């Protein structure tokens, strides 16, 4: 039913896949059982790992998430479906190459994520690890799609008190007290993710810079955008800005519509 | 000096 091509992904394993039926690009992703923590079962009651769980629950419309087109078990793991676009570069690979992004470009980019993760938690999923590697753009239409659920969890309210994220990107909150609230935590990440798009690199590798709550600007960013990223990186979880508030901050305004993205900046 | 950061 699907034809394997070639690993496109570290120690995970994707590789680049057409579903015969249609030649539908897709990703196919293996997932070994001997390293899966955190388990769930489905609306049906079946026992899978959460990560499939997750994008079942996000999966269905159209979305800025990559989509689970199907899935099997074997023996010693689980093999996921998933959408592929083409063609396609991660985030991380793509401001590597190109370099701090200009504003506008970062504008029609980060309210795209914040389109994706505001998806997500409408649907009961905390991702847990947004960085610009668990972003793909689709070049031709200019759309980012999110990735890898793998390290997520059901969106609750109460304090969470595990996490295997990405480190340089989890609030001061976790490294000085092994304690988070999911939304807060996410746009803690949203704002290492933005200084990261601007700035060329993020801003925080030890843990003091984390808990130090000092921003520096190494690049010219404008004084809107500084207050954005600073206000996403309170210190304080409860000062940080709601995703309505940094959708409505004026330097939110006036976003590119994707394809625009794709012709001023893709093309 | 810029790096990925693996989960
Ligand atoms: O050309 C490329 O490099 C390329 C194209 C491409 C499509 C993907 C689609 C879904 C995915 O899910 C994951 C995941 O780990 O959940 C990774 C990916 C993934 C990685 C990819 O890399």
């Amino acid at each position: 039913q699907y034809q394997v091509g070639p690993l496109l992904g570290g120690f995970g394993s994707v590789y680049s896949g057409i579903r015969v039926s249609d030649n539908l690009p897709v990703a196919i992703k293996h997932v070994e059982k001997d390293r899966i923590s955190d388990w769930g079962e489905l609306p049906n009651g079946t026992r899978v790992p959460m990560e499939v769980v997750l994008l079942k629950k996000v999966s269905s419309g159209f979305s800025g998430v990559i989509r689970l087109l199907d899935w099997f078990e074997r023996p010693d793991s689980f093999v996921l479906i998933l959408e592929r676009p083409e063609p396609v570069q991660d985030l991380f690979d793509f401001i590597t190459e190109r370099g701090a992004l200009q504003e506008e470009l970062a504008r029609s980019f980060f309210w795209q994520v914040l389109e994706a993760v505001r998806h997500c938690h409408n649907c009961g999923v905390l991702h847990r690890d947004i960085k610009d590697e668990n972003i793909l753009i689709d070049l031709n239409r200019g759309e980012l799609k999110l990735i890898d659920f793998g390290s997520g969890a059901l969106l609750k309210d109460t304090v969470y008190t595990d996490f295997d994220g990405t480190r340089v990107y989890s609030p001061p909150e976790w490294i000085r007290y092994h304690r988070y609230h999911g939304r807060s935590a996410a746009v803690w990440s949203l704002g290492i993710l933005l200084y990261d798009m601007v700035c060329g690199d993020i801003p925080f590798e030890h843990d003091e810079e984390i808990i130090g709550g000092q921003v520096f600007f190494r690049q010219r960013v404008s004084s809107e955008c500084q207050h954005l990223i600073r206000w996403c990186l309170a210190l304080r979880p409860s000062d940080r800005p709601t995703f309505e508030e940094i959708q409505n901050h004026p330097w939110m305004q006036d976003v590119l519509l994707p394809q625009e993205t794709a012709e001023i900046h893709l093309h | 000096k810029r790096r990925r950061h693996p989960s």
